[PDB]
């Protein structure tokens, strides 16, 4: 969704993948917070008790059980964390029946969109180009450096498969709320998938550096109902 | 002539010009070089 | 440490080198070479006689290093059992650094070999690119390199048993038998019909083969120096650290060639 | 008595040749059986060896923490002033206005955005 | 540059370590071409004397002030490392015995003295 | 699973040499028991099934290694060595069998088996001891044990939780009848014998003439360890394209050449290169002969591949069983260079026998 | 008696390790039961009115 | 690994052979550097060791170390009620009674 | 003529360390000012200082990275603290290869000229610290600028290789009478391990960068997709060098801290052998994980699992080290001198910086944190607050022993507090900006990200004022440094114990566990004439 | 004299009272040419790296 002024946490999710990412992040932060509190408490104790101390214990230097325990505990923490990450990795993907295919070519400083289906006998594939609206031409209330003249439109509750490639340099297709971040290499085809659960507007930006106009190539997706999708498609 | 002022590449005491001048010019030049490059490449592309 | 007059000699077996001007001069030569090469390829110079002068200055600096490194060991006599061991360890650690650069090129060859791009037809050496037959001159070079590796061991055994004529002949034959390798591989770049810029095969074939050429010119220079320093009575029968340093290099070069002949010529 | 009485306030100013004299006079006086030593001698013997002088002074005195605190405050005020001066003279684009960040709210409310925690583009 | 030494008893400096020359037509030996601190070692290793010792310090008895451990040195000071009487008990402590004072090793108590040569 | 069996074979090979090298006669006993137990395991693989022998080897390794660490008695150490041998054969034989089982295609088998057989060098390099005397020595293997378990978590999660007709045939006598089957096995033996003969004796000669300390003796064999992994990984691919028989013949040739070249060296620097050549040649022969045996048995027999790998394991372990001490015993009369000379000449003479496998006989 | 003290640093070690872990769970069990679960409940309850409205 | 009754014998024999002030202070420095507080006999030997070398500040600072080593106050009062003959016989006065 | 033969034609190993220090100060000042230039443009939305030129912003970022990874931390941590302290600690007269040390120094001033001239001859080199091929080609960057920045990474590589060889060879055969290779201090072990990493990692970078150079200026088609090439290959060949480097910058720091924690808490380090084993493991596992830098390039689903498994495992050795530091600090007596303050600040800041790495080692979550200021906030805590703090502590620890001149305690404390406050106010809000979705390497941002970027341009002005105060502290150390040893008892290396009288302390004042603090006030030019002995 | 001047040079190179790279009476040949040409090379790379910052080409 849109970024908010004093942000502290993730943007509101609209895909199951982003929900999984949020859950996994909050599952790891548990153990990280526990470790940090432990180390901080020990340092506080050292400052409080042993500052300019008269007695120095210069013969507690080996240990044998405590070194077993600060070698085994982090291992069990790592295994506990690693289980859910592997499940999320192997499970979530386009398991069955992709239902729509969109090709998003990234040219130098704008995007090109092709809808692989919807072809007539003569090759009338619906296609367009998305630019960035300059500041001098913005209308009343349009976001700066995020608003495009032509926006991607998709139905809600349908699998969308984005096939990403590039024509000049290495770009990056990103939309934070939908949980999509894939590269656009100059000689290969990458693919990502998404399912949108509610209607709205979702904004994103490129990631990999490409030169002068890296800060202006926004991505914009609308999730309209099926009827509005049919009306929109019967006009383009 | 081993001593506490003998291993440094520069002279610090019994010096005509006081050491503060060489010490300050070092940091002034070091912290002013990166602005020269920006000025040069700004005056070359029209913008001021 | 109770020998009678012991304070008249050094108490530790290590070499305190005298002040030398070669590091700074080599640094300046490399600086000039880098700036001139970076400029000439994009205009700004025009004439090409400055790059060659820079290269010559770098080489002269290295040679003048080696003059002192030979004088400090054969005339002044500062090379004990400790300093010799240190020199050997350092040379091994340098040779390892050269070896791990060929690994990068081999990995570059195997990354494009397995997974060829769609732009080229899915086939190694592609259409319009005739490879070099491995039943030709590529097979003479293997034989000559193995014979060279076998002929330098007779030179190291002819110095242990105190033979003079019998170490010069072997070293001369080895030099004259590595020059033949270089000549054969310099008349093989003129009988090929695929260049540096025709494909990814021709950009990596030459990168690996090209580095081998320079490392063999270094061997020719080293063997010539070993002959010249033996003819003038510099090598004793138990203190000779040029021959060993030049023999460990030749064997590594031969082992590398036997990988450049199994992965570049037969496989395709 | 005058030599040893009240070493806690005079002892550090004496030179290094009048110190060894007192140390040498407290060495031929301690060999005798104790309880024959005056109280000032006992106090001086304790002070000369284990006392808060020389290499047992503290790393920080009470007047040094104040110096450090008021130095840090002075170093922060300078940065605040310089950033304020660089902050007043800004290029403020046309989007950074309260009457503009209200229309974006209407657009973002027509298309339900951030149904969870919240949407608001107002920061004046 | 002067007379050539025959054993390590007539070497008074770097001037007695040049040696004769090999003959034309033979591979020279180490005993006919060796000049500096190399021929010194070569002469030492042919009669049993080790010119460059490698014997770590004695770790048999402790040391008092009346009978201290004597450490030989051609300087006014020497660096000494102490680890204990059974030779690995005390952790490492470093001391600098000199010709006007003795080191004492704050932990175990051994005293070291410097012997000038 | 494909990845799971890759990991399983890798760890199975990795732990064995880890246990082997640590040290506080026995080697011969362990290799002998490994030789004896192998055909029984090969027979068991047909009826019981593959995973059971793999599972048994793990507990066998645990019991053997515990015996080593906690027991200083001679009898307990001998029992630990015997169980080490017996158990390994379970692990190695079952692992190789199922690795062939999942990887059906002829081409993929070579690359997968090269990746697998690279684990032997990793075992020797990773820890000279494993779980040795001092606690900090389990302050090094602890990080790697965690990684092994963590990767096994990947494998288990793939097979179990989420998405990832046996034939009685080829009797052992029928296996022995095929001479083609035999050829590879025979070569496999030769190479093993060579490193083996070399292992005990080479340090001893060095003591005699090199005047080298123990650290040189230990460091002499590192180039071979690197060479084995490099050669196996490269030629697991290259063997299919260049012809597996040609790779076998060439590798035997380099084995002989390096063995001859070894004695002449009078310095460690001369000693370094022949070790690398030996490693590359032995890795070449192993990677060439391992996949080809399954191909041969499939063409000329039914696809029940357990015993063939039993015969292969017999070939590998017979050399370590006998020959290391025998090589030294031959020395001091034959001398240092003559043993390597005879080994290399035998290798060169035996090399032309690889030609017969060039075209698989019709069947 | 009162003039025989043997081990006192070990008990301090145990008490310091037994207070730095309870405090950690206290500060991390507030992360997962006051900042995470209520957000999940709120999100789910938002999704289960948007289908009832569409049903009507 | 040592027991209480081996610690309290090793350090008594070691205090019975200190010959200078450096040595008495050295042995006193690492007696108060273990997990075991010295028994009254060990401190009794230490005071005599200080009396032979002729030092007074060490005999007063020994009793000041016990105030920091001991965990509580009843134990400190218990120590002073057993080393009372030694103090009144040699002549040591505590620091709390000097106010130096 | 004595001047040139002693500071230009040099053979003494302790006279190259001072040149290294004076060079690192310059190259750090340049980088910090370039950071200030970047941090003023990201202050409020729009185009503020750099008028509209988005080139000359990427140029500043690339120069800031290059000047301050390759010219400040490495020369200071291997040039100053290695060459000066390793021979003294192990008992060696000089380095085995002195002339190589001289060249390893003198290749740097030529390498700075190339980088400075790559920012003035044309539009510049705005390719990022990592020079990916198709943007750093001839179609986007057409001039002698990427070429000249490639040549600055060749000379530095030569210098690092030669220094690594010298260190490994000097610590193998050039030790004292009874120092086996298990009695070495921890600093020597750190230098040895970082040198091994340097040997095994630099040739790959040399090969990749030279291949890029050939592709640019000789049309060889290594990374061009129209002749059969893949740009992704470059990424592999970079990150095999990329990840070992971040450990080469941190391992020398660790050893330094150990010495400090063993001096001001009068207790030997808990499990020294465990420390050496842990450094070995951290070095070894740092070569087998290089592809977590590229999860979004389209890797397979089975290689992701390996790289998430092999990255988390490094937590165990570093955790062992942190816990052992706390254990060695536990029972002892603590005196808060200026090295110890930095030692305490390192223990908490590095932990916070490295706990974020475990959140980025996962492949599933890295779809949300890649190319974002989360990564920037991650690595500045471990680089700026972990390595720079170690360098400052090492300076404040060994400066009196080298120069013989003492410094003012109060000004040093003021600088410490200023830098702590500034670095914590500058690098923390980046975590929030990253979670909310701000990408990297952009001069202008949407209006949402304004507020936090106003706070992070406020900490830079505190850190730079700390730097100016550091300049004054050096000035007051050089002048009137002889009378500064009586202002505070900070000058004492170790204070008297409880039962040690002051009179006995003054005769036996220095008690150390290494040779470093037994040497004279400036260590003598020829320091070991008769060999030292251990037992 | 004969081919063994190895012994004579040795007495020369010890206490020659001049640096060992310029003690022989042939050192001149190696260094009068070398030092002089480096100066020309270094002065010809600083005339073009300042002539390139100003945009003047050849
Ligand atoms: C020099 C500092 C430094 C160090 C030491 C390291 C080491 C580590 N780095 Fe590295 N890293 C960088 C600086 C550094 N890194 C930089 C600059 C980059 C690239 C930035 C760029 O390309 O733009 C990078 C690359 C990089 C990335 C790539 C991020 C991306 O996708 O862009 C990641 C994570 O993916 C990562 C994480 C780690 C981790 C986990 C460690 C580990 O070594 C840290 C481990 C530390 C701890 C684990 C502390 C443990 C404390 C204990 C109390 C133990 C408790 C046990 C557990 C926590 C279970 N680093
Ligand atoms: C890569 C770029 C740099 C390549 C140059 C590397 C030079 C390595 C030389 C190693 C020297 C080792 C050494 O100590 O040799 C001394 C002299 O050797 C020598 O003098 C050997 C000189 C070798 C020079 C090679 C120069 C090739 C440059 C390329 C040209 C094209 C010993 O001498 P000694 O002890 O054995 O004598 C004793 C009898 N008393
Ligand atoms: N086939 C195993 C040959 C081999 C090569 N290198 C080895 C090292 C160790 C070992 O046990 C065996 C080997
Ligand atoms: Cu263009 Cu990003
Ligand atoms: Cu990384
Ligand atoms: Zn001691």
């Amino acid at each position: 969704d849109v970024p908010t002024p004093w942000g502290i946490f993730f943007q509101d999710s609209a895909t199951p993948n982003m929900e999984g990412i949020i859950e996994l992040h909050n599952n790891i932060m548990f153990y990280l917070v526990l470790i940090l509190t432990f180390v901080s408490y020990i340092l506080y104790t050292i400052i409080y008790n042993y500052s300019n101390a008269t007695i120095v214990h210069k013969y507690m230097n080996h240990g044998q059980l405590i070194e077993i325990v600060w070698t085994t505990l982090p291992a069990v923490i790592l295994l506990i964390i690693a289980f859910p990450s592997f499940i999320l990795l192997y499970l979530c993907d386009e398991v069955i029946s992709p239902a729509m295919t969109i090709k998003a070519i990234g040219l130098q400083w704008y995007w090109k969109y092709e809808y692989s289906d919807f072809i007539n006998d003569d090759g009338e594939i619906v296609e367009f180009e998305s630019y960035v609206i300059p500041e001098e031409l913005l209308e009343d209330g349009q976001l700066r450096l995020l608003d495009v003249d032509a926006s991607v439109v998709v139905p809600v509750d349908t699998h969308i498969r984005f096939i990403v490639s590039s024509a000049d340099v290495i770009h990056d297709f990103c939309v934070p709320a939908l949980g999509v971040k894939v590269d656009a290499s100059p000689g290969r085809l990458n693919q990502t998938s998404a399912l949108i659960q509610r209607e709205g507007v979702y904004y994103g930006q490129c990631s990999e550096l490409c030169g002068v106009m890296h800060s202006a190539m926004p991505i914009k997706i609308e999730a309209v109902s099926l009827y509005e999708f049919i009306n929109w498609l019967d006009e383009q | 002539d081993v001593g506490p002022y003998s291993n440094l590449p520069f002279k610090v005491k019994n010096r005509r010009v006081p050491y503060a001048v060489p010490h300050f010019l070092f940091f002034a030049i070091g912290m002013g070089i990166p602005f020269f490059a920006c000025y040069v490449q700004l005056k070359r592309s029209g913008s001021i | 440490m109770r020998i009678q007059n012991r304070e008249n000699l050094q108490l530790f077996p290590f070499h305190l080198v005298t002040n030398s001007p070669w590091p700074l001069t080599t640094s300046l030569a490399l600086m000039s070479l880098a700036l001139t090469l970076g400029l000439t390829m994009h205009g700004y110079i025009g004439n090409h006689l400055w790059l060659f002068l820079a290269i010559s200055l770098v080489l002269s600096s290295i040679f003048l290093w080696v003059r002192d490194v030979v004088i400090e060991g054969t005339y002044l006599g500062d090379h004990t059992i400790a300093v010799r061991k240190g020199l050997n360890i350092g040379f091994m650690l340098f040779v390892l650094s050269e070896i791990l650069i060929f690994a990068a090129l081999f990995w570059s060859y195997f990354h494009s070999a397995m997974g060829p791009t769609i732009e080229i037809g899915c086939q190694w050496p592609p259409v319009g690119i005739t490879s070099i037959k491995p039943t030709e001159l590529p097979l003479l070079n293997t034989i000559i390199l193995l014979a060279s590796g076998a002929t330098v061991t007779w030179a190291h055994h002819s110095i242990l048993y105190k033979d003079r004529q019998g170490t010069l002949v072997g070293l001369f034959i080895t030099t004259l038998l590595i020059i033949l390798f270089v000549g054969c591989q310099v008349l093989e770049y003129t009988w090929a019909t695929f260049t540096i810029a025709d494909s990814v095969f021709g950009s990596i074939f030459y990168a690996g083969t090209g580095l081998h050429f320079i490392h063999m010119v270094m061997l020719i220079v080293m063997l010539a120096i070993c002959y010249a320093r033996m003819y003038f009575y510099h090598f004793t029968s138990n203190h000779h650290l040029g021959l060993e340093t030049t023999i460990l290099y030749l064997h590594v070069l031969d082992i590398i060639w036997l990988f450049l002949y199994i992965v570049f010529y037969w496989w395709g | 008595n005058a030599t040893v009485t009240n070493l806690e306030k005079r002892w550090e100013d004496l030179p290094e040749t009048d110190q060894k004299d007192i140390i040498s006079q407290l060495s031929e006086r301690q060999k005798l059986p104790w309880k024959d030593l005056t109280l000032s001698e006992k106090k001086a013997a304790w002070y000369i060896s284990f006392g808060e002088w020389g290499p047992r002074r503290p790393v920080h005195t009470k007047e040094d923490k104040l110096y450090i605190f008021w130095g840090t405050v002075i170093g922060i005020v300078i940065s605040a002033t310089i950033f304020g001066a660089f902050r007043y003279n800004r290029n403020v684009p046309k989007t950074m206005n309260r009457e503009w960040q209200a229309a974006s709210d209407e657009y973002l409310k027509s298309k339900n955005a951030e149904p969870f925690t919240g949407y608001s583009q107002i920061q004046s | 540059q002067f007379k050539t030494a025959t054993s390590i008893a007539e070497v008074e400096g770097l001037e007695n370590l040049v040696g004769p020359g090999a003959k034309t037509g033979t591979v020279p030996t180490d005993l006919e071409q060796a000049t500096g601190l190399e021929r010194y070692e070569l002469l030492g290793k042919l009669e049993g004397i080790e010119v460059f010792d490698e014997t770590p310090l004695e770790a048999v008895r402790k040391g008092t002030m009346k009978d201290p451990i004597l450490i030989d040195s051609y300087d006014d000071y020497r660096y000494v490392g102490c680890t204990g009487v059974p030779a690995d008990s005390h952790n490492i402590e470093w001391l600098k015995p000199t010709t006007e004072k003795n080191a004492r090793c704050w932990e175990c108590g051994s005293v070291y003295k410097l012997n000038f040569l | 699973s494909r990845k799971l069996i890759l990991f399983i074979v890798f760890l199975a090979l990795l732990l064995d040499n880890m246990l082997l090298t640590v040290v506080v006669l026995l080697f011969a006993s362990k290799a002998t028991v490994q030789l004896i137990t192998n055909p029984f395991i090969g027979l068991l693989t047909n009826r019981i099934g593959y995973p059971i022998p793999i599972f048994a080897g793990f507990c066998i390794m645990f019991v053997s290694t515990i015996m080593f660490a906690f027991s200083s008695s001679y009898a307990f150490l001998l029992i630990a060595r015997s169980l080490q041998g017996i158990g390994s054969s379970c692990s190695s034989v079952a692992g190789m069998g199922m690795l062939a089982s999942v990887y059906t295609d002829d081409e993929e088998r070579g690359n997968v088996m090269g990746i697998a057989l690279g684990g032997l060098a990793m075992g020797v390099l990773v820890g000279p001891p494993f779980g040795s005397v001092l606690y900090e020595f389990v302050g090094k293997t602890a990080p790697f044990l965690v990684l092994a378990a963590l990767v096994l978590l990947d494998g288990a999660i793939q097979l179990f939780v989420l998405q990832p007709e046996s034939q009685k045939g080829t009797p052992l006598t029928t296996l022995l009848k095929d001479p083609y089957i035999l050829i590879a096995a025979g070569s496999i033996c030769f190479a093993n014998m060579g490193i083996a003969m070399l292992e005990p004796a080479l340090p001893i000669w060095m003591m005699e003439t090199m005047c080298s300390r123990k650290w040189q003796l230990g460091v002499a064999f590192l180039p071979a360890s690197i060479s084995y992994l490099i050669g196996t990984n490269i030629f697991g691919i290259l063997a299919h394209k260049m012809g597996r028989w040609l790779c076998a013949l060439l590798g035997m040739i380099i084995v002989g050449v390096s063995i001859l070249c070894i004695p002449f060296a009078k310095n460690i620097y001369g000693l370094i290169a022949p070790n690398f050549g030996v490693g590359f040649a032995i890795g070449m022969v192993d990677s060439s002969m391992m996949p080809i045996m399954g191909y041969l048995v499939d063409l000329r027999h039914v696809s029940v591949y357990g015993s063939v790998y039993a015969i292969a394991d017999v070939a590998f372990c017979m050399g370590y069983a006998i020959g290391p001490s025998a090589g030294g015993a031959i020395a001091k009369a034959i001398g240092f260079p003559w043993l390597m000379t005879i080994i290399g000449i035998i290798d060169i003479l035996f090399a032309p026998l690889c030609f017969f496998l060039r075209s698989p006989p019709a069947k | 008696s009162l003039t025989r003290i043997q081990g006192s640093v070990k008990r301090r070690i145990l008490t310091d390790i037994s207070v730095g872990l309870t405090l950690g769970f206290g500060f991390a069990s507030y992360w997962w039961w006051g900042v995470h679960k209520p957000t999940v409940a709120h999100r789910e309850n938002y999704y289960i009115e948007l289908a009832k409205k569409k049903k009507a | 690994e040592e027991t209480y009754e081996e610690f309290s014998q090793r350090y008594e024999k070691e205090f019975d052979e200190a010959y200078d002030l450096f040595e008495v202070q050295r042995v006193l420095n690492n007696c108060f550097s273990y997990d075991i507080v010295p028994s009254p006999a060990v401190i009794g030997k230490a005071l005599n060791a200080c009396r032979r070398v002729n030092d007074y500040a060490t005999a007063v600072r020994v009793f000041e170390g016990l105030k920091h080593k001991v965990e509580t106050k009843e134990q400190y009062d218990a120590y002073l009620e057993e080393l009372k003959d030694v103090r009144e016989e040699l002549g040591i006065d505590l620091k709390e009674e000097l106010f130096p | 003529m004595n001047y040139i033969n002693r500071w230009l034609f040099s053979t003494n190993a302790k006279d190259i360390a001072v040149l290294y220090f004076i060079f690192a100060l310059f190259c750090g000042l340049l980088g910090s000012i370039m950071s200030l230039i970047l941090r003023l443009e990201l202050s409020a939305p729009g185009n503020q200082i750099l008028m509209g030129n988005h080139q000359l912003f990427n140029v500043v970022a690339t120069a800031h990275a290059v000047l301050m990874v390759f010219f400040l931390v490495m020369p200071a941590a291997i040039g100053f603290f290695g060459n000066y302290l390793l021979p003294l600690m192990i008992g060696a007269s000089d380095m085995s290869f002195a002339r190589l040390n001289n060249i390893s120094f003198w290749l740097l001033p030529p390498a700075l000229v190339s980088l400075l001239a790559s920012a003035l001859i044309e539009n510049g080199a705005g390719t990022g610290w990592t020079v990916y091929p198709p943007l750093a080609g001839v179609q986007s960057h057409s001039g002698p600028s990427v070429d000249l920045a490639i040549f600055a990474l060749h000379l530095t590589s030569i210098s690092s290789l030669l220094g690594a060889i010298n260190f490994i060879t000097t610590t193998l055969n050039m030790r004292t009478i009874g120092m086996t290779m298990s009695k070495l201090p921890l600093f020597v072990w750190a230098v040895v391990f970082t040198s091994i990493l340097l040997l095994l990692s630099l040739p790959v970078l040399s090969a990749g960068v030279t291949l890029l150079l050939l592709d640019r200026n000789f049309n060889t088609s290594f990374f061009e997709p129209a002749g059969g090439g893949d740009p992704i290959l470059y990424q592999h060949l970079f990150w095999f060098f990329g990840h070992p480097e971040v450990y080469i910058l941190i391992i020398p720091g660790f050893g330094i801290i150990s010495h400090i924690v063993s001096t001001y808490s009068k207790k030997p380090v808990f499990g020294a052998i465990g420390m050496v084993y842990a450094m070995g493991s951290i070095g070894f596992l740092g070569l087998l994980v290089w592809s977590h830098h590229m999860y979004t390039v389209g890797l397979d689903v089975d290689s992701r699992a390996y790289f998430t498994s092999a990255t988390m495992v490094i937590a165990v050795p570093t955790g062992i080290k942190i816990f052992s530091w706390l254990a060695t600090l536990y029972g002892g007596s603590i005196r808060y001198t200026t090295p110890m303050l930095y030692a305490f600040a390192f223990l908490f800041l590095f932990t916070v910086g490295g706990l974020s790495g475990v959140v980025l080692s996962n492949a599933s979550l890295d779809i949300a944190f890649h190319d974002t200021y989360y990564v920037i906030g991650h690595f500045h805590y471990v680089l700026s607050l972990g390595a720079v703090f170690s360098l400052f502590a090492g300076y404040y620890y060994w400066s009196p022993l080298i120069t013989g001149l003492y410094y003012n305690n109060n000004l040093a404390n003021i600088q410490f507090w200023l830098l702590f406050i500034g670095t914590n106010v500058t690098f923390f809000p980046m975590h929030f900006l990253g979670l909310n979705g701000m990408p990297r390497r952009i001069p202008d941002y949407p209006d949402a990200f304004a507020g936090w970027n106003a706070i992070s341009s406020f900490g830079s002005l505190i850190s730079i004022i700390s730097v100016i105060l550091f300049a004054y502290v050096i000035y007051d150390q050089l002048v009137n440094g002889l009378t500064n040893k009586q202002l505070s008892t900070n000058s004492l290396f170790k204070n008297p114990d409880f039962i040690e009288s002051n009179i006995i302390f003054n005769d036996n004042s220095i008690k150390s566990s290494s040779i470093d603090f037994l040497l004279t006030s400036p260590p003598l030019p020829h320091t070991f004439n008769t060999p030292a002995i251990q037992s | 004299t004969a081919t063994e001047k190895i012994i004579e040079l040795q007495k020369f190179y010890q206490s020659t009272n001049k640096p060992i790279y310029a003690a022989h009476p042939r050192s001149k040949y190696y260094l009068i040419p070398y030092f002089g040409l480096l100066g020309v090379s270094v002065a010809a790379t600083l005339f073009y790296t300042g002539r390139a910052c100003f945009g003047i080409k050849d």
